[PDB]
């Protein structure tokens, strides 16, 4: 069984699975976890950064990719890194070529493109980190949702990292509550923190601990880390 | 995928040794045996042929001794086939070399880049070996008289007699019994019959059944000369050594 | 141009080479050799165009620095001019030639006999008892074709270049600033640091 | 610049009573200076010959390259290379530059060994075969050459006369062509033997 | 033959103070006797307290600056948001400029800004980067009239102290940037009297710690 | 995408074999009888035309192939492979040696280069060997008459006579005893329909038969009249009358 | 085409065809050197899968890199010709642009870094070599010995040797070689040297050869019999007892 | 443009003028011609300002780089061969600089170098080199002794800049000198024309085409 | 088999694993990193008393702000290293001025990843990961000293302290212990130097372990074995007490 199928992303089980896939998802369960959460008007993140030792940093997990858009990471930071690159690329084409904000949809339609091709490619390897794109743009707020199966969504808000259900499900219910944030920025983040704070067991979220990142009308994607996020604790 | 069917023909076994090359060694050991003498005026290559028939033409036919250039020749234990593809580079390296700096080229020098072509099917590119060996026998005006060998390790070594092929170990302790430091080529050709004679793994030894090749410095000239010995003259040679 | 003299005595030869560089409308050096011993018993003179000169000069020598090396043989001096003609009429057919002229002068140690070769840009090489590059071949030519024996002695082929140079010292409209000589005869190479006062 | 005019030379050949001849001057120099009066132009190949006039430096490359050619057939064919068909290998390695062609003007000269008849041919620069029964000429004196043969030249003439023939067509046609000159060869083919004689001329 | 080059005119001078220094270009643009436009700027604010402009043939012009203002935003990307110094953003328009040696832009380019400590700044680069720091620059067409001016009025070149049989030079004092302001004004009209490219408008960006601010004053468009 | 496999598919063995080499000389054991005789004055290739259905167009079946106007070809094994070969064969006689010396390649140089394309089938990356072995038959002017088997390894040997596939040892055999160096090739043609009788099954007949011969010079199947040089194509296919002929002389 | 990953990484953290490459090195002939005061010898025992040969013409065991650089190997002998060559170019490519012949050192971090990048290429194997490459730096004559290995790694030694036994051979050098005091001549250093080899090589006159390296392009590789009289000489340093 | 540089007892001299000119445009004449590379090693430039000013700061990298690589100090012949090998691959394609690379190394000593885009690359002691250079030569070469005081040596190669600064409309503005010494480069002033003529006059007494 | 660029059912890639395995059998590198600077140490480890001790290089600059330890496979450091020397110059070219410790850090680690057999993603030219670790620490004046960790996985982070090699969880508690913000220069040298005496095989004195720090005043500099001895013996003393 399956030590037949997973030997690559080439292979397709008896069942019509992609276990190389699957198995990349699991890397991003196994990462620390982040929430994405949008109102009408501003979309942030916050994420449980990570450290290794009481000795080391915590690593970062929100990277911006244009003034107008940026994402939380969950998973293996380089396929991050490679991924957000992609995503800075493709931003600054649109910008230099048509004079026009890359669409948050599009940037999504893109990266979807981009991970597929190491899901159906030999000695390829699906990236493994799942991403939580959040932009304002000529259509309002968005929050994607980016998965190495080549699957992206577009949500209200949602979590991901290990332990994300506990968030996924407050916000579920938290719903027609945040979409009503609008023109409230610390708002926002707080329901994020909150939301945030319903997929922890550790330690409660600290200054080294926490990163928000918010987006919106007149808001350039702007990181917000330790120092500055103590008024949301 | 495709790794799938990939036999990996260069890696290591867990004793250090290269599968690839220990089973093409193998396969050569199969192969007629040919040997060389090197003489004090001279150098005899002999080969003893292997499928043959009533109806095999030997007249116009060349599977084991092979001219590189005037001065060089060699003789073959193996794959007939992998055998000219190295024979026709190496001629060529010849042809090279001369025409680069006007010199035939030193017997070594085509040995060595021969042996090096070997050594890459050994450490790249995913090929099998040439199940080839070779008996270089040559002429130069740096070393003169020269015998060599190469396998498909890639690895070449100089002799005053060897052979290659079927029964190696038998022929070489037979060379290393009546061989001597000053032999003249009308006794090495003896000898290399005479080895042959009794490593042959038929009744007897046929004119039909060999090859023969000599590269002499005769006296009254001062260009060495190469023969490749025609049936006839391998009957006859047979008759005068007595093999009759 | 600068000058490129060579001159095959009986167990020498005998490369004579200007020690000026000019560029426009100043001299730069009044010391240079134009020279590269290719090995032990081979010396090459060479002129032409600026960087091509030494360029080419010293990756022939490189060349054949490594094959005396990898053979621990020294090749014969027609072996290695046969191999500069190649890389030369390689060269006139590539993307930008090496403008330069070059002189062989080496002694063969197989053949106990001292051998000059002329070989030009294009890859033209031939065996001379003398010969020379430039506008210096139109004077001493006929110099040479008249004062030159098989025969000579180093000694003598030393004073034969000293006619070469004071006729073109003469005649010439250039001030070369004079010749570093150099032998090559079976004991190696060696330079005849007296020419400048002999 | 014209390549074909640089370092001067010509060579000639003829065909006789069961023999052929080809002939050629010895200099080489650099358009008005005389650099060297040992520069030969016709080579063999076993018993093939070939001439070559033209530009100096490609007139050795492609003898290099016929010494191959010719060395690699015999060692796949075991037989030496036939005039005929040395001629077509040299047509086509000539038309295998056409557009960057070798400046030289070859000539074969050759007694089949099978037939025993006497052979000879020219080409021009990228290969064009002239196959005659007379005589073929080339270089620098072309022109006075084909002066030369054209009156001077008989059929069936014998060995020892044919040298005087080719010798006179080579030696006059030299002497009205200042690029040319300054010694002579010529060689006289027979099945059986070649003869190689030197030629006294004027020095200038 | 199609000639991948043009002109638009256009003047520009840049002039460093003691905490400020500006950058001043004409607006007018042309193409051989006619008008293009009598409002174009080339004098932009790059962000991190910089502006450039790249003077000559526009199409040049403009493809230099877009690909600097990205060279800052992927300096900001690779490099954790550090701020690109003056100093640092002409060696990296070196680079730009150098990287079509053969087949340059062209154009003539200056920036202005606040070096590491503060104090004002201009750099110039020839179109194939050869770049200098400086007190002043005009570069463009009507470059060799202003130029002088410059060396005198603002580097106080050829004049000396009265009384001293020229052997003292006047004292080598920093203008206000109420007074530079002046001379880039009074430089642009000179201009604009003498050069039938120059003309139009004259924008100024003015460089502080403060930021950029941006000054306009109307030049004859005749 | 793009053919990944760029190693070699017959490797080495422990015995030192070369598996798929002996595999493909197995492929040829199974396929049908070809054979050649060599003559003083010509040569003979034969085979049998097994018609894989009576419904099946005999003729238009070429087992028998003109490499030159002076050289022949027939097989034993998987025939698809033999057909690519023939055209390789026929090209690779025109790219290294027509159009470098303006006439066609010697038999033993044309089969060095038919052979060095089987070869290439035994190390290059990515291929199977081919599985046929040929029987090439020429003349050239230089080396008189000829006949060669070229195998899957890409041996070569010239052979007075032989016969390959399904019957060969019993055909190399009956060979044997009727070969004799003053043959003149009727004689041939007729020991070659003998010896091809006792291993066709069934019927035997010019319509079942694909015998041709190297022999004399052809000037009717040259096509043009004017150059006394090209004298004409020495290789020729027996007609099914030219056969049953002979049959009938059995 | 051909880029399968042969060197990679097992679950204990091994490159196996790295390791077995070493195994290739243990099973080629023992080959030593150890450095005096003011030069370095090199010995290399010699093989015996047959004997008949022709002395005069078999590449010996020591080769020039350059006119002042000597490497020595033990393992497949192909796999070293590679090693060689390219260490020979690199010599003259360094003489040509730096106006300087190479110091061993480099020499030495050139071929090491060839083979660690075997180690780590697609559709090859590692080098089944292992060398001692020594002489001195130009200009110097602090005399330098340097072994490399197919992992890549390389390093310096007062003595060392490598190939069949050298366990054992290394720990009569690791006895006999005192930091203090290097054999400090040509002849204490060769008969140490011999000392050493005797140990494994096992009383064979013509089954050692031996080279010296001194400063200044010097370097020299006894005769059969030079070897021969301190084989004889030594065989007494264990007699008179 | 005008550039010197010249070995002596005392080490080595390098002086060069710091005018740019767009023609007969003067478009500077305040530019290093000098580029400090280690603490032991100058080049000057001459030519295309840029080609200059680019390839000898990217020169400086290449010799940094050996620093790290050999952990001893980059040589002048090194050094100066990297440009020039540099240079001479680009040959042909209108590259124009012609630069002098002086330096002090235990090896070699004090060492002076002339590369140019032509590619030649020569050794001396003595080279000026640029559009003045013929002035400077006259100066310098009727006044250069080897046994020349540190401070003569200055003075004089300052005096040859002056000299052509004088003469040659392309050079002029300033003159920078340096003194490279067994313990490395040492800068010894920006002195400009503008007021070195005068007081060099005065005190020399030369210069007498010229009246005041 | 399968590729090198496999996840394994626990979503993480093989090959990377078993490098870090690889890397868990080299000598120690310890690294503190305080307000005075940052202290880089490392255990030479000779396989043999022959082998010349100052001959191991294990500790190497990148730039004079940039040095670095390495532990592992140290032969797979060599085009590392060389990768971020050539880094941090070329930085210094196109922008005169240095390169970002976290930038020369991120550079290198850039490279990690790029191995496989035709990994449709880019052209990743290079057969398993590297099998060796690096501490980089360097300083800059953005953030001031730094200290950090590089791993085969292309994941690096920033430290107070860190060690790598076979000692690394005994000395990482250790360290973990002993440091605190207003640690000084020498302490730190001391405890890399304690820490390290701890976890070595044999005796730690001047010729098996290696200590180096890098300043803002006088940059990257290896200890010279008198110095380094100087402190052991200034170390024996402080533990010989209580
Ligand atoms: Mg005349
Ligand atoms: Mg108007």
């Amino acid at each position: 069984f399956r030590n037949n199928y997973d030997g690559d992303t080439v292979t397709f089980s008896p069942t019509g699975r992609l276990f190389q896939v699957e198995y990349a998802l699991e890397a991003i369960k196994q990462g620390s976890v982040t929430v994405g959460l949008r109102s009408n008007t501003h979309a942030v993140l916050v994420a449980l950064k990570r450290n290794a030792d009481e000795l080391s940093s915590y690593q970062k997990k929100i990277i911006k990719c244009d003034e107008h858009m940026g994402l939380s990471l969950a998973g293996l930071a380089p396929d991050a890194r490679v991924l957000s690159n992609y995503l800075r690329q493709q931003c600054n084409y649109s910008s230099l070529v048509f004079n026009r904000k890359l669409a948050v949809e599009r940037a999504g339609h893109l990266l979807c493109d981009k991970a597929q091709k190491n899901t159906q490619s030999y000695g390829g390897r699906p990236y493994g980190v799942g991403l939580l794109i959040i932009g304002y743009d000529k259509s309002g707020a968005h929050l994607l949702e980016f998965q190495p199966s080549g699957n992206v969504t577009e949500l209200y808000g949602t979590a991901i990292g290990a332990r994300s259900q506990g968030a996924k499900t407050y916000l579920e219910r938290t719903l027609d509550t945040f979409i009503k944030i609008d023109g409230n920025p610390d708002e926002l983040i707080k329901a994020g923190v909150e939301a945030i704070s319903q997929s922890l067991r550790d330690e409660s979220l600290t200054v080294d601990n926490l990163s928000i990142a918010i987006v919106g009308k007149d808001t350039p994607f702007t990181i917000y880390d330790g120092e500055a996020v103590a008024k949301y604790i | 995928g495709s790794r799938r069917y990939d036999s990996r023909t260069t890696i290591f076994s867990p004793e250090g040794r290269l599968y690839q090359v220990e089973y093409a060694l193998e396969s050569i050991s199969h192969a007629g045996t040919a040997i060389g003498i090197m003489a004090s005026d001279g150098i005899v290559l002999a080969a003893e042929r292997k499928v043959t028939s009533t109806l095999l033409e030997q007249d116009t036919s060349t599977e084991k001794l092979y001219k590189l250039n005037d001065k060089i020749a060699v003789a073959v234990a193996g794959l007939t086939a992998d055998a000219e593809i190295l024979i026709n580079t190496a001629r060529i390296h010849a042809q090279n070399y001369l025409k680069t700096y006007n010199e035939d080229i030193p017997v070594e020098i085509l040995v060595r880049r021969l042996s090096d072509i070997k050594q890459g099917y050994t450490q790249h590119g995913g090929l099998r070996p040439f199940g080839v060996s070779f008996i270089y026998a040559g002429y130069d005006d740096r070393y003169g008289y020269q015998l060599y060998t190469s396998n498909p390790s890639g690895n070449y070594t100089g002799w005053k007699a060897i052979s290659v092929g079927a029964n190696t170990s038998a022929a070489q302790t037979l060379l290393q019994m009546d061989y001597k430091d000053d032999m003249k080529v009308d006794d090495a050709i003896e000898l290399a019959l005479k080895t042959l004679s009794k490593t042959t793994d038929s009744s007897a030894l046929t004119y039909d059944r060999l090859e023969f090749a000599t590269i002499r410095k005769g006296a009254n000239d001062g260009e060495v000369y190469q023969k490749i010995f025609k049936p006839q003259e391998i009957k006859d040679i047979l008759v005068k050594t007595g093999i009759t | 141009m600068d000058i490129i003299l060579g001159i095959r005595v009986q167990d020498s030869v005998i490369l004579a080479s200007s020690k000026a560089v000019t560029r426009g409308i100043s001299v730069l050096k009044d010391s240079d050799d134009k020279t590269r011993q290719l090995s032990p018993h081979t010396l090459m003179s060479f002129a032409g165009e600026a960087g091509d000169t030494v360029q080419f000069a010293e990756y022939i020598q490189a060349n054949i620095q490594l094959y005396s090396i990898r053979e621990d043989y020294e090749l014969s001096p027609q072996a290695v001019s046969s191999f500069v003609r190649q890389e030369l009429a390689k060269s006139i057919r590539s993307r930008r030639p090496y403008q330069v002229n070059v002189l062989i002068g080496g002694y063969d140690k197989k053949k106990n006999k001292p051998e000059l070769y002329q070989i030009d840009y294009l890859g033209t090489k031939v065996e001379l008892p003398y010969g020379a590059h430039g506008y210096s071949g139109f004077y001493t030519f006929s110099l040479l074709d008249h004062h030159y024996r098989p025969d000579m002695t180093t000694e003598e082929g030393l004073d034969l270049l000293k006619l070469c140079v004071q006729e073109l010292e003469k005649r010439m409209p250039m001030d070369f600033k004079g010749v570093i000589v150099k032998i090559v005869d079976k004991d190696g190479i060696r330079q005849v640091d007296d020419f400048q006062a002999q | 610049s014209d390549p074909s005019s640089i370092n001067g030379g010509i060579v000639v050949a003829m065909t006789g009573k069961d023999c052929v001849a080809i002939a050629c001057d010895l200099r080489l120099g650099s358009q008005s200076l005389g650099v060297s009066n040992k520069f030969e132009k016709i080579f063999h190949y076993g018993h093939v010959f070939l001439g070559i006039t033209g530009l100096a430096t490609d007139v050795t490359t492609l003898n290099e390259m016929f010494r191959y050619k010719t060395n690699l057939y015999k060692l796949k064919e075991e037989r030496a290379i036939e005039p005929e068909t040395f001629t077509q290998l040299v047509s086509s390695s000539l038309y295998e530059r056409r557009f960057g062609p070798y400046f030289v003007g070859p000539v074969v000269a050759g007694i089949n060994s099978k037939s025993g008849k006497p052979f000879i041919a020219g080409f021009d620069l990228i290969g064009c075969i002239d196959e005659a029964k007379d005589f073929i000429v080339s270089g620098t004196a072309s022109d006075q050459l084909f002066g030369m043969c054209e009156s001077l030249y008989e059929p069936n003439l014998e060995p020892e006369d044919l040298f005087e023939t080719i010798s006179q067509a080579l030696l006059n046609a030299a002497d009205r062509d200042a690029l040319s000159g300054w010694g002579a060869v010529v060689y006289i083919i027979k099945k059986d033997e070649v003869v190689k004689r030197y030629l006294k001329m004027r020095q200038d | 033959q199609f000639n991948p080059y043009g002109d638009n005119g256009g003047t520009i001078l840049g002039i460093a103070g003691e905490d400020f220094a500006v950058l001043a270009g004409d607006t007018r643009n042309i193409t051989d006797y006619s008008i293009n436009s009598r409002y174009e700027p080339k004098v932009f604010d790059c962000g991190d307290n910089i502006v450039m402009s790249a003077n000559g043939f526009a199409a040049d012009g403009d493809a230099l600056v877009k690909r600097f203002k990205n060279s800052v935003k992927w300096y900001h990307f690779d490099h954790n948001d550090k701020k690109l110094s003056i100093n640092s953003a002409a060696r990296n328009i070196q680079h730009l400029l150098y990287g079509k040696r053969f087949f340059p832009y062209y154009v003539h380019t200056i920036i202005a800004g606040l070096d590491e400590d503060g104090k004002g700044a201009v750099y110039s680069f020839d179109p194939v980067g050869s770049y200098e720091r400086e007190q002043c620059r005009a570069g463009g067409a009507a470059a060799s009239l202003i130029m002088p001016f410059l060396d005198n009025q603002v580097n106080f070149k050829n004049q000396y102290e009265p009384g001293t049989n020229g052997k003292v030079k006047k004292p080598l004092k920093y203008l206000s940037v109420e007074e530079v302001i002046k001379l880039v004004r009074d430089s642009f009209t000179s201009a604009t009297e003498r050069h039938i490219q120059v003309g139009d408008g004259l924008e100024i960006l003015i460089v502080t710690k403060d930021g950029v601010r941006k000054e306009f004053y109307e030049l004859k468009r005749d | 995408m793009t053919d990944r496999y760029s190693f070699s598919l017959t490797t080495f063995s422990p015995s030192g074999k070369l598996g798929q080499i002996d595999y493909a000389l197995t492929a040829v054991k199974q396929g049908v009888t070809s054979l050649g005789i060599k003559a003083t004055n010509g040569v003979v290739i034969a085979t049998e035309k097994k018609s894989s259905s009576p419904l099946a167009m005999s003729e238009t079946l070429s087992k028998v192939s003109l490499l030159t106007p002076d050289i022949g070809a027939v097989y034993s094994g998987m025939g698809p492979d033999y057909r690519v070969l023939v055209d390789k064969s026929r090209k690779v006689a025109h790219t290294s040696y027509k159009r470098i010396y303006g006439e066609y390649p010697p038999t033993k140089l044309l089969v060095s280069e038919v052979a060095k394309i089987m070869q290439e089938a035994t190390q290059s990356g990515g291929v199977r060997p081919f599985g046929v072995s040929l029987l090439i038959a020429g003349h050239d002017e230089f080396n008189g008459f000829s006949l060669y088997q070229v195998d899957p390894s890409g041996s070569y040997f010239p052979w007075k006579a032989t016969a390959i596939g399904k019957g060969s040892v019993a055909a190399k055999t009956f060979l044997e005893k009727r070969w004799n160096d003053e043959l003149e090739l009727e004689d041939a043609i007729h020991i070659a329909l003998l010896t091809l009788k006792e291993s066709v099954e069934g019927e035997f007949n010019g319509d079942t038969i694909e015998l041709a011969i190297i022999g004399d010079e052809n000037p009717d199947l040259l096509g043009y009249t004017g150059i006394p040089t090209d004298k004409g194509p020495r290789f020729r296919k027996l007609t099914s009358q030219e056969i049953n002929d002979r049959l009938e002389a059995l | 085409g051909y880029d399968r990953a042969l060197s990679i990484f097992s679950p204990d953290g091994h490159i196996f065809q790295v390791e077995y490459a070493l195994e290739a090195v243990k099973r080629g002939t023992c080959a030593v050197g150890v450095k005096g005061k003011n030069c370095v010898v090199l010995g290399c025992e010699r093989r015996s899968t047959l004997k008949l040969q022709d002395t005069r013409i078999t590449p010996s065991k020591v080769s020039k890199i350059d006119s002042h650089v000597v490497l020595s190997f033990s393992g497949l002998n192909a796999d070293s010709r590679i090693l060689i060559e390219k260490a020979r170019v690199e010599a003259q490519s360094h003489r040509l642009t730096l106006e300087d012949p190479v110091t061993v050192e480099y020499l030495t971090r050139y071929v090491a870094g060839v083979q660690q990048r075997y180690t780590q290429s697609g559709g090859v194997r590692p080098f089944g070599v292992s060398t001692l490459i020594a002489g001195f730096d130009p200009r110097d004559d602090e005399p330098k010995l340097y072994q490399t290995e197919p992992s890549g790694i390389y390093s310096s030694w007062s003595a060392q040797t490598i190939g069949r036994n050298s366990k054992t051979v290394r720990e009569f050098l690791e006895k006999n070689y005192d930091r203090k005091e290097p054999p400090a001549t040509v002849e204490e250093c060769v008969k140490l040297t011999v000392r050493s080899l005797l140990e494994v090589v096992q009383t064979g006159a013509k089954n050692i050869e031996i080279t010296v390296v001194k400063p200044d392009s010097d370097i020299v590789a006894l005769s059969s019999e030079e070897i021969n009289q301190y084989v004889t000489q030594i065989e007494q340093e264990k007699q008179e007892q | 443009t005008t550039t010197l540089a010249f070995r002596f007892q005392g080490g080595i001299i390098v002086a060069v003028d710091s005018r740019a000119t767009a023609g007969n445009w003067v478009a500077s004449q305040t530019v290093k011609k000098v580029i400090e590379i280690n603490p032991f090693l100058l080049g000057t430039m001459a030519g295309g300002a840029a080609d200059c000013q680019f390839w000898e700061t990217w020169l400086g990298s290449q010799c940094r780089l050996h620093e790290l690589r050999e952990k001893e100090r980059i040589s002048v012949a090194a050094a100066s061969k990297i440009l020039s090998n540099l240079v001479y691959q680009y040959k042909g394609a209108g590259l124009s600089m012609g630069t002098m690379i002086c330096g002090y190394t235990r090896k070699e000593g004090p060492t002076i170098y002339y590369v140019d885009s032509d590619g030649t690359r020569l050794k001396g002691d003595i080279f000026c080199v640029g559009s003045g250079q013929t002035f400077a030569y006259g100066v310098l070469d009727s006044n250069y002794k080897w046994d020349l005081s540190v401070e003569d040596a200055l003075y004089l190669g300052k005096r040859s800049i002056l000299a052509a600064a004088h003469r040659d409309a392309y050079s002029g503005g300033s003159v920078n000198l340096y003194h490279v010494t067994e313990d490395g480069w040492i800068y010894h002033g920006n002195h400009d024309v503008g007021e070195l003529f005068w007081k060099v006059k005065e005190e020399e007494g030369s210069f007498n085409n010229v009246i005041g | 088999d399968r590729g090198v660029s496999t996840f394994s059912p626990e979503g993480r890639l093989f090959q990377v694993e078993y490098s870090l395995e690889a890397i868990k059998l080299g000598s120690t590198a310890i690294g503190i990193a305080t307000k005075e600077g940052v202290v880089l140490g490392v255990e030479k480890r000779a396989t043999s008393p022959l082998l010349e001790s100052d001959s191991i290089e294990k500790i190497v600059e990148i730039d004079r702000h940039i040095g670095c330890a390495m532990s592992g496979l140290t032969a797979d450091a060599r085009s590392m290293i060389e990768h971020a020397r050539t880094a941090a110059v070329t930085h210094n070219l196109y922008y005169d001025e240095d390169i970002n410790v976290e930038s020369l850090t991120q550079s290198v680690c850039d490279l990690a990843l790029r191995f496989g057999e035709g990994a449709s993603g880019e052209e990743r030219l290079m057969s398993r990961p590297f099998g060796v670790a690096l501490l980089i620490a360097g300083h800059d004046a953005d953030d001031g000293y730094q200290l950090f960790h590089a791993e085969p996985s292309g994941t690096f982070y920033r430290y107070n302290a860190k060690a790598i090699g076979s000692g690394s969880e005994g000395a990482q508690a250790e360290l973990l212990n002993e440091w605190h913000s207003s640690l000084t220069l020498k302490e730190a040298e001391l405890l890399v130097l304690k820490i390290l005496k701890q976890v070595m095989e044999e005796k730690l004195d001047e010729n098996n372990a290696q200590l180096s720090c890098i300043t803002k005043q006088d940059g990257f500099k290896i200890y010279d074995n008198e110095k380094t001895a100087e402190l052991i013996k200034e170390l024996k003393e402080k533990e010989a007490a209580e």
